[PDB]
């Protein structure tokens, strides 16, 4: 339990790296790896289900990522220029988070500012 | 009759080639404006032509009388169809010509910053015949809120617009409820699926 908890840090932390210095899209595709926040359909509530669970230590560390997640989302998908371009995906995976934000506001810092990054 | 011909003469000038524009918004009135409109266009001029076609519905109507026809909603007289049926007629003017304009954005927002509660409401209408439909829920106009507040009880599509225009919790919370409680068939899933974002809204 120790170590899992120890290499989710480490994971997050590379995710920090790669976070901002670019490489917008690595940075999802590590998000949805650690398996904390629901990138597929409305599995948000079981997003809400596991989350109580959540060791104390990690329990902390949402807050960020969200609204990391919400911003690469934001930035990579700001809208193009002038052919297959599946905005849909990378917009799905706002949807399911915001419902999870939604959730657990209240159990969460205070700063749906989600919605700040979430719209333009 | 004499005016309309100098009126038409008026334009015809201009369509030979900013003055002759303002001498025709002085001239304008009715039917004969219709093809006098083409006219307007050739030199681009699609947003004034709008004010223009907005002014003239007002100048005949002053005013208020369609809307009062509109509450009653009667085929009798009424106040009187007259009215409503002339303006209509002005107002597809309008529309109709919006949709040559397809430099887009300047005719537009004239159109919809226009204080004319009947005409945005024509408007709307007119945007979900297109299924321009997601489009309304960008338009600020302070018409709006009412007009999708009346139109909320294809109407479904005007609530999931309406949901989603309350960028507000509550209100939206409240729709999706009514949504979910309401007697058009939606299947359990979507009616779930309201609750869901109902509840989310919590």
């Amino acid at each position: 339990f120790v170590d899992s908890t120890f290499y989710l840090l480490l994971d997050l932390i590379t995710f920090f790296d790669e976070y901002h210095s670019g490489h917008i899209d690595r940075a999802f595709d590590i998000i949805e790896r650690l398996k904390l926040v629901p990138l597929n359909q409305e599995s948000v509530e079981e997003r809400v289900a596991a989350f109580r669970n959540f060791s104390d230590e990690i329990r902390h560390n949402l807050s960020e990522v969200l609204l990391a997640t919400m911003n690469i989302l934001f930035t990579q998908f700001k809208r193009l220029k002038g052919i297959e371009d599946r905005d849909s995906q990378l917009r799905s995976q706002a949807r399911t988070l915001i419902t999870f934000a939604g959730m657990i506001p209240y159990r969460t810092s205070g700063d749906t500012n989600a919605r700040l990054v979430q719209m333009e | 009759d004499a005016i309309c011909s100098k009126a038409n003469e008026l334009l015809q000038r201009s369509r030979q080639v900013r003055e002759s524009l303002k001498e025709y918004q002085k001239i304008s009135n009715q039917v004969d404006l219709s093809n006098v409109c083409a006219q307007y266009r050739q030199v681009r001029f699609y947003e004034g032509v709008v004010e223009l076609s907005l002014t003239a519905a007002e100048k005949k109507d002053p005013q208020g009388l369609g809307l009062h026809f509109y509450k009653h909603g009667e085929p009798e007289e009424d106040v009187g169809l007259q009215a409503f049926q002339e303006r209509l007629n002005s107002y597809k003017c309008i529309t109709d010509t919006l949709q040559e304009l397809v430099e887009a954005g300047h005719h537009f927002e004239q159109m919809l910053k226009l204080s004319q509660r009947l005409f945005s409401i024509a408007l709307y209408n007119w945007l979900i015949q297109v299924d321009l439909a997601d489009k309304l829920l960008q338009v600020a106009s302070p018409f709006l809120e009412p007009h999708l507040v009346r139109m909320a009880k294809r109407y479904m599509d005007l609530l999931w617009r309406y949901y989603e225009k309350n960028r507000s919790f509550s209100n939206a919370a409240r729709v999706l409820s009514r949504l979910a409680d309401m007697h058009t068939e939606i299947s359990l899933q979507q009616r779930l699926e309201y609750i869901a974002r109902a509840i989310l809204s919590a």
